[PDB]
Order: structure tokens, then C-alpha cells, then sequence
């Protein structure tokens, strides 16, 4: 065996003094991050070989007749959607020494640690794309709608924010808020400079911080929601369902094999050979968002929107744009970015050159704007897959 | 009757300690070949006779029990010892050789 | 007859109902009787270490 090892562990430098009297306890531990998301989300009952979702879709309808004029024929109609079950895991590795030693409960204390990172794992691939695994449909970041809550969070949430909402006919139902937002529902006042959320003598916590409701909807924190320009959520959490195959499992061994390097660039090691123990975990969730559109996106300054733009290839036909609901002329399929640069300026809402900006080729767009931009891919003829969606960034 | 373990085997489910299913196997006057097996379930025995190198049509018998007909006796130094360690202790193999 | 997704008519073969209407499986009455070595039955089997 190796020592000081980059990967397995042979009494390293880690445990110096392992064995002394004065050790005690780290006074400065810090407690483990939970997900969020399998606490504010339905768990569905889940299985290896995934569930179908069935939704009807029919509009059946009536009309108004006269006496003897002769009755109209409908049908119904519904469809279906499927989810599989992603897979998360990992293994760690130790001398049998190490193992006998156990200095500091490592053992005890790497199985805690790798638990929290597998729930974190899960909870930044939903919240965000995060090394999200292919089977899993949406993350919360797609959601094409943001504000600034930061100059007072009264008019942020309850009034810009949920306008935002409502127009597209979605409910709220939750708000889920990062620990740095504290400062802004602190310094949220009245013009008088009284604080909004708070009872008068300033004694106690700002009620959304002690779990409680904002307009009748409640409030969730959490310290590891913030990542990029977001700090929070808001929308109808409803939409979501989550699920789990099994327990979280611990398998363990000193008999079998491990590659210590790629698939393709193998470096094989003995356990056995090596008298190395080694831990095999794995989980295995499901994630479905029904619904993308149905969360607004939390910032403390207002922040530009980026969109991914693709048209499949389609060789005819004009599409045309939607910006906080208004519309812009048609555009043709393989327009010039300056093309659709002033096709987006022209919407009469207000927006101007120095905000909007657009890049890529004909049939492949970003464009950056300040608000809910939205397409309709109708007017084209020569494709199907055409489609818009939210992009973020290093 | 009793039989020793270089004659009859016997599963244990650890759940419960009771015997899932047990089989005794006659070894020929030879001792390498197999010349009848009998097979213990819960509700029913049966046995197969092996003249001629293969197995003939196996006779039956129920007994209505709801446990199959086999006790194992075991040596059993501690609580943890689940199938009873030999007597023959492995100081005193040390010591003997 | 008319058109797998007609619009007046409900129809089994309509695409809307394809997750229901499966066939079910059942045992395979053709299945083949396993094989048996002959040589095994017409040699004196000998006891061997």
C-alpha cells in the first residue's frame, strides 16, 4: 500500500495525536445541512421501474339549440407522462488499521458526512441544474421570472412579485427564503423608517424568520438556498413531487476490487491485497417540476434575464415574440441577431438598445433582456422542436 | 433418530432460529457417490432413491406438522454463536499440534 | 371503419387509451421439455475422488 494516500487513508497526518488525553470534542462544529427540497415538496410513493402521471387534456363542450334543431357530438381526450429514478453514490476506503483505530470516530463520522452531501446532491440538482442527472424533469432556475425584493419586501412579494404570478394564472402557495436574506426584511420599512414585519419595541425576530406567514402564505428558510444572483423562491410548490427507491444504503467490504482511475485510463487495486476496507453507498430519487413557470425567482438588486433560443432547423415560416406579455412583429426563421435586436427593441413597453442585447446565428440565439420574454414557434413550416428557455452561467 | 452433519444439513432462518428446509444425503458404502436423498419441508417428506446414476420418482409422505421434523442439536459457547463453534477449540488445536 | 384517433367517436384503438388496454401475459404453452445426457443413464456411474 501507498501512504499519505490522496484517496485511502493508512494512519495519515489527519490523525496525529489520535490516541492523546487532551483531545476533546471540536467546539466549533457546524450542524448538517437537511434538503429543503424533501421538506417543502409531495413524496410520492416511487419504484425501480418508475410511475406514470396520466392528465386529461379534452376541452368538451355544449352549445345552446333551439326546439328540434338537432344536438352537436364532442369527444373527450387525456395523455400521459412518465419519471424514472435517478441514482446517486459514491465509495470510501481505508487501512484495516484505520479501521481498528477508528481515531475520532471517522467512520462513524464519514457516513454522517456522506448522507448530507447525497440529500445536498439531490437538493442542487432541483433547486438549480447542477450536475443534474438526465432523468430528472426541470430544476426551479428555468422559471423565466424574477425580482428585486431588496428595497422594501412588502412591495417585492406581495405586489410586484406576485402580479407576476397571478397574470399567468398561477397560484402561490409558499415562499422559501436563503439565511442572507435577513437584512432586507430587517431594513423593509415605512416612510416613517418603522420596521414592516416586527412588533413595536423591536424585541423579538421578524415573523417570515420565526417560520411564520406573509399574506397568508408561509414562509420557509434555509441556509443554503442562495446560489448566483438568487437568493429565495416564491410560487405554487404544489407542482412538485419527489420520491425515493429504498432506504439510504450502506454496503461494506475488504474482498472485492477498485479501479483507482477512469474506466478508460485504469489503474486497478486489490482490496484484499492491500488489507484496505472499503464503503459502497447508494440512493435513488425521482424529481418532476409539473410545471416550470409557476415560480417567480428571488434577487436583492434587479438582475438581466438570459435566453437560450433555437428554432430546429426550420427553413420557413415567421415566428414572433412576447415580452411581459406584449407582443413584437413577426421575424423571420433565420433572421440576423441585429435583425432580432431591433425586432425586440420595437416592443412598445419601454425597452431600449443599452438594456437589450442579442448573440449567435440564424436559427441560434442568446438574448439578454430585462423581463418575461416568451416565443411562438406556430408561425413557422419546417420544424417542430423549436423552442425558448432560461440560461445561467460562471 | 439423530444424524451427524457429515450426513444431514439443515437452513436456519435468522429471523426466527427455526429450520426453513433440511436434507439428509446417504453417501454409498463408497463415500463419493450419493445413493439417496431425502428432503424435509414443513408440511411433507420426500425421497429420491440414485441407483442406475440418476434419480428415481421420488416417494412422499405429509405429516401435518407446522414445522419441519428436524431439531438441530448444537454446541453453543455464547449467545452470538448463531450455529455452535466445535469443541475441539482452536487453543487446543494450537497446543496439540 | 374509421381513422385510429377519429374526432366524433371513442374508439379502443384510439392513442388516449394506450397506457389500459395491454394484452396479458400468460404462461408459454409451447414451452420445450428440458434435455437429459444419455450417457449418464447407460454408464455404470464409478464413485471418484
Amino acid at each position: 500500500s501507498a501512504d499519505h494516500s490522496q484517496i485511502a487513508q493508512t494512519k495519515d497526518t489527519m490523525f496525529t495525536g489520535y490516541l492523546d488525553p487532551v483531545q476533546a470534542k471540536d467546539y466549533f462544529a457546524e450542524a448538517e445541512k437537511t434538503s429543503i427540497v424533501q421538506r417543502v415538496a409531495q413524496k410520492i410513493p416511487m419504484g425501480a421501474t418508475g410511475i406514470v402521471i396520466p392528465h386529461w387534456t379534452g376541452d368538451v363542450s355544449a352549445q345552446w339549440i333551439g326546439e328540434g334543431d338537432m344536438k352537436p357530438i364532442t369527444k373527450g381526450n387525456m395523455t400521459k407522462r412518465d419519471v424514472h429514478p435517478a441514482k446517486i453514490a459514491t465509495i470510501f476506503v481505508a487501512s484495516a488499521e484505520t479501521v481498528r483505530a477508528n481515531p475520532a470516530n471517522y467512520l462513524g463520522t464519514m457516513r454522517t458526512k456522506v448522507a448530507t452531501a447525497i440529500a445536498m446532491a439531490f437538493d442542487n440538482a432541483a433547486l438549480h441544474g447542477t450536475n443534474a442527472p438526465s432523468a430528472f424533469q426541470g430544476y426551479l432556475d428555468q422559471s423565466n421570472k424574477t425580482q428585486s425584493i431588496s428595497p422594501n419586501a412588502y412591495q417585492g412579494l406581495g405586489v410586484s412579485g406576485l402580479t407576476k404570478l397571478v397574470t399567468d394564472g398561477k397560484k402561490w402557495t409558499h415562499t422559501l427564503l436563503d439565511d442572507t436574506v435577513e437584512p432586507v426584511l430587517n431594513g423593509s420599512v415605512d416612510a416613517n423608517g418603522r420596521p414592516l414585519f416586527v412588533e413595536s419595541t423591536y424585541e423579538s425576530l421578524t415573523t417570515p424568520f420565526r417560520e411564520g406567514r406573509i399574506l397568508g402564505r408561509p414562509t420557509i428558510l434555509s441556509d443554503h438556498v442562495a446560489e448566483g444572483d438568487v437568493v429565495g423562491y416564491a410560487g405554487d410548490f404544489s407542482q412538485i413531487i419527489w420520491g425515493q427507491v429504498g432506504g439510504l444504503s450502506f454496503d461494506v467490504t475488504d474482498q472485492a476490487t477498485l479501479n483507482l482511475g477512469s474506466q478508460e485510463s485504469p489503474n486497478f487495486v486489490s482490496l484484499w491485497q492491500h488489507n484496505l476496507v472499503a464503503v459502497r453507498v447508494e440512493a435513488e430519487y425521482g424529481l418532476l417540476i409539473n410545471d416550470v413557470n409557476a415560480f417567480v425567482k428571488l434577487t436583492f438588486d434587479p438582475v438581466l434575464t438570459t435566453y437560450a433560443l433555437d428554432l430546429d432547423g426550420a427553413s420557413a415560416g415567421n415566428f414572433t415574440l412576447s415580452l411581459d406579455g406584449k407582443t413584437s412583429a413577426n421575424i423571420a426563421y433565420n433572421a440576423s441577431t441585429a435583425t432580432v435586436k431591433s425586432a425586440i427593441v420595437a416592443i412598445d413597453d419601454g425597452v431600449s438598445a443599452d438594456d437589450v442585447t442579442v448573440t449567435g446565428s440564424a436559427g441560434d440565439y442568446t438574448i439578454t433582456v430585462p423581463g418575461t420574454l416568451t416565443a411562438d414557434f406556430s408561425g413557422l413550416t419546417d420544424g417542430e422542436g423549436a423552442s425558448i428557455s432560461v440560461v445561467s452561467v460562471g | 433418530r439423530v444424524e451427524p452433519p457429515t450426513a444431514l444439513y439443515a437452513e436456519v432462518d435468522p429471523r426466527t432460529r427455526k429450520v426453513l428446509y433440511a436434507i439428509r444425503a446417504i453417501y454409498g458404502a463408497d463415500g463419493n457417490e450419493i445413493v439417496s436423498a431425502t428432503l424435509y419441508l414443513p408440511d411433507t417428506t420426500m425421497t429420491w432413491l440414485r441407483a442406475e446414476g440418476e434419480w428415481e420418482a421420488p416417494t412422499s409422505t405429509p405429516h401435518g406438522l407446522e414445522m419441519v421434523p428436524v431439531i438441530p442439536i448444537s454446541n453453543r459457547t455464547r449467545l452470538s454463536d448463531l450455529y455452535g463453534t466445535s469443541e475441539i477449540s482452536p487453543e487446543l488445536r494450537s497446543v496439540t499440534d | 371503419g374509421f381513422s385510429a384517433d377519429h374526432s366524433q367517436i371513442a374508439q379502443t384503438k384510439d392513442t388516449m387509451f394506450t397506457g389500459y388496454l395491454d394484452p396479458v401475459q400468460a404462461k408459454d404453452y409451447f414451452a420445450e421439455a428440458e434435455k437429459t445426457s444419455i450417457v449418464q443413464r447407460v454408464a455404470q456411474k464409478i464413485p471418484m475422488g
